[PDB]
RNA sequence: UAGCGGCGAGCGAACGGGGAGCAGCCCAGAGCCUGAAUCAGUGUGUGUGUUAGUGGAAGCGUCUGGAAAGGCGCGCGAUACAGGGUGACAGCCCCGUACACAAAAAUGCACAUGCUGUGAGCUCGAUGAGUAGGGCGGGACACGUGGUAUCCUGUCUGAAUAUGGGGGGACCAUCCUCCAAGGCUAAAUACUCCUGACUGACCGAUAGUGAACCAGUACCGUGAGGGAAAGGCGAAAAGAACCCCGGCGAGGGGAGUGAAAAAGAACCUGAAACCGUGUACGUACAAGCAGUGGGAGCACGCUUAGGCGUGUGACUGCGUACCUUUUGUAUAAUGGGUCAGCGACUUAUAUUCUGUAGCAAGGUUAACCGAAUAGGGGAGCCGAAGGGAAACCGAGUCUUAACU
């Protein structure tokens, strides 16, 4: 398969088992909830009834006030009492099988170039390290929302992307599921192509 | 995320105490009665809609024997007379009939009495 | 935690080829010279653990 | 489009919430039935009771001992030994190619299924009908 | 898992493998030789960090509005669109943020260096005795005295000491390995009274700390100890000058501020129970889960009178609450005075089955390394082969002298 290049006009031969498959909306989903479940920092954690400050005393006799009986005062059937199921931090994380994330990721690119929503570019650099730079070259392309892709970190452009909200600069072997979804148009370089060639095989 | 449920619980209460207005008491301003009371009258509710058919029946019975009887026959024997004769009016429009037009259910009697004998 | 296999029932039960259990029988201990022969004869060879109580060996056995 | 993306159908099944109200099905006793050790927190019988009566695990006898030897004996197929790396199957050799462990003393060649190219076993035993499958498809048994 | 186990309930290894981290030395002792590496204690110098800080971009017009940051129109900053405030929602109003700098003095860490102490290295010798082991009692080892190795010792004893001794799970022999009865030693590791920065599919005033508020207080108890309730006017007090009733009151009515005082300090919203005032209808000859089906009349709205809608409801058929527990409850069996808020199948880790997704005779990694949800890491686990108590055999195997 072949990818027209936007400034060049020539054709990057790629591959059709990674840039042209079926989307498996299944597979895509559960790596997509997977990578959202492995960012909650699972923090938290309410009082127990034997965690609330208070005392194992009973607070009346078992049987001769009409009172109905009780034992504790951090009953959790009581105002100031103690959770019945009090929560403890827990670790949210999913085990996503490494040929389930490379399918996944195959699915979405492949996706991405049948909704025309991946440029490829031959090369993305700015001049000198301004957001007015990067600002005035994705107006110049017809672009808003965007993720530059590149196989070689510049630090210019890293420095240009840093305050531009829509605009997300990455290195090709730091990408997600949830931001080739994310974003509107994903501009990869020619070389970020062939990395990511090389990592989804 | 502990979800508070003072909204839902109020609009589900008001719920049932928009069914109860007009009961006596406690019927009408306490959930707790008015519960019953909307329940109750929803088994009653579901009941008498199938006593109604039983009771305008036996209200048109009683209304055609009375008519009939003025035109000296039962009902037992005017009900025979008209399957007899073959008429086929059902016994809301003989007791509507027989309220309505007196004429008219003096020649239904004679139908009846004509097939009868 | 790890499910801890109830130990005296490994000692007496052996999963087979296709999921049934073994056992050996009952009854061939002592008292013996009483016994017929062929009770004890036909009560040498292992046997598989019927339908009824397969439940309660799996339930014993988690990994076997 | 993560508006848009769904799970497959029938992958996400509900999940039994018991105690809440009369048309859930699983309301007041949360399928559990009326009272017992059954339906009380915490309630159960432990594993294998059957009443007082002498349990099946306890009323059998007990028969047998464990080897010490067959957890260093090992069982190869026919479907590897292609999977050595040199046409030559030693204990090691097998051991090289993460196919008998590390602690295995003993290893055994048994048919089961399709030698192709020439092995020279060294030093494992044969079965019967895998010597004369290693020894049909060119091969070489020695020990 | 092997094992231990009224072989019950339960307890539960090591070998070996993969990683984190890695570091070795000294005395029992003389001579040669000295300050030789070594650290320790201090001075000084350098570097860096802490304890105050400094600079820090870029906007106006118009419409609604009490007020603009909002709508609309046109501009500018951005290595700065983290956040907070400002009269509603601000990149450009303010404090800040990115970024670049700053220490007279006191310090932490790391190098360098001065002094003191300390000892390198070489040859030769020595190489831990009431000790190892034992008997009795007990304990620790996964191991409950058992066939029980090993370690510890309260009691009684008691060696050999490198042509020697300990161990290799009763025990003996052969073989292998190691040197007890003296001691020091960083890192990986565990924890948070306390400080700083940041983060949360954590809580938001019956929750979150017991404690958002002068809370371990009030209060209770001789005492140890127990232990509350209680947040929110407004943007800004501009928090009500003055007049009238009133007891130089309380409370109110005007006036005034305010966008708004049924925003007035008993102050955002302002529910329900509960209590009233006003209007329509019914109700003083009528018996009962108080409704429901029918239903006249009356009062309000309609309505081109269309004969409907709302409220009430005479009279009339039928009709003994809900829960729970039960063979069976109107039951005179249980529970509930009512409202409002809270209040009960969860979480973690294993195992099995079903659905679904990936890959498929293969599937998958764990710890960890980490450009760090990627990629490495296949140690391992599960499956592709069973039979047998086991050796062993193997698409067969076990039984049996052998099997129709």
């Amino acid at each position: 398969m072949e990818l027209v290049l936007k400034d060049a006009q020539s054709a990057l031969t790629v591959s059709e088992t990674t840039f042209g498959r079926d989307f498996n909306e299944a597979l895509v989903h559960q790596v997509v909830v997977a990578y959202a479940a492995g960012a909650r920092q699972g923090t938290r954690a309410q009082k127990t009834r034997a965690e609330v400050t208070g005392s194992g005393k009973k607070p009346w006799r078992q049987k001769g006030t009409g009172r109905a009986r009780s034992g504790s005062i951090k009953s959790p059937i009581w105002r100031s009492g103690g959770v019945t199921f009090a929560a403890r931090p827990q670790d949210h994380s999913q085990k996503v099988n490494k040929k389930m994330y490379r399918g996944a990721l195959k699915s979405i690119l492949s996706e991405l170039v049948r909704q025309d929503r991946l440029i490829v570019v031959e090369k993305f650099s700015v001049e000198a390290p301004k957001t007015k730079l990067l600002a005035q070259k994705l107006k110049d392309m017809a672009l808003e929302d965007v993720l530059i892709i590149t196989g070689e970190l510049d630090e210019n452009l890293f420095l240009a992307a840093r305050n531009l909200h829509k605009v997300d600069v990455r290195d090709a072997t730091g990408i997600d599921p949830v931001s080739l979804i994310a974003f509107d148009k994903v501009v990869m370089t020619a070389d970020a192509v062939k990395q990511v060639e090389e990592m989804l095989a | 995320a502990r979800v508070k449920r003072g909204v839902i619980a109020r609009a589900r209460h008001k719920k049932i105490l928009k069914q109860a207005k007009g009961y006596y008491g406690a019927r009408s301003r306490v959930y707790r009665v008015a519960f019953q009371a909307v329940i109750k009258a929803g088994q009653y509710a579901y009941r008498d809609r199938r006593q109604r058919k039983r009771q305008f029946r036996q209200l048109w019975i009683a209304r055609i024997n009375a008519a009939a009887r003025q035109n000296g026959i039962s009902y037992s024997k005017f009900i025979n007379g008209l399957k007899k004769a073959s008429v086929e009016i059902d016994r809301k429009i003989l007791a509507d009939i027989a309220v309505f037009d007196k004429v008219a259910f003096t020649a239904l009697v004679e139908k009846a009495k004509a097939a009868l004998a | 935690p790890k499910i801890k296999t109830v130990r005296g029932a490994a000692k007496r039960f052996k999963k087979t080829g296709k999921g049934g259990f073994k056992h050996k029988h009952a009854n061939l201990r002592h008292i013996l010279t009483k016994k017929a022969t062929k009770r004890k004869r036909h009560l040498r060879p292992k046997a598989m653990v019927s339908k009824g109580d397969l439940g309660l060996v799996i339930a014993c056995l988690p990994y076997a | 489009r993560l508006n848009t993306l769904s799970p497959a159908e029938g992958s996400k099944k509900a999940g039994k919430r018991l105690g809440r109200g009369i048309g859930s099905g699983l309301g007041k006793t949360g399928g559990r039935g009326h009272k017992g050790q059954k339906s009380r927190s915490g309630g159960g019988v432990r594993r294998g009771f059957e009443g007082g009566q002498m349990p099946l695990y306890r009323r059998l006898p007990k028969f047998g001992f464990t080897s010490r030897k067959a957890a260093i004996t090992a069982e190869i197929r026919l479907s590897d030994l292609a999977k050595v790396e040199g046409g030559v199957v030693d204990l090691n050799t097998l051991k090289a190619a993460n196919i008998i462990g590390i602690q295995i003393e003993f290893a055994k060649v048994i048919l089961a299924g399709e030698v192709t190219t020439p092995v020279t076993v060294r030093g494992l035993r044969v079965t019967k009908g895998a010597r004369a499958a290693i020894e049909a498809a060119g091969g070489k048994i020695e020990e």
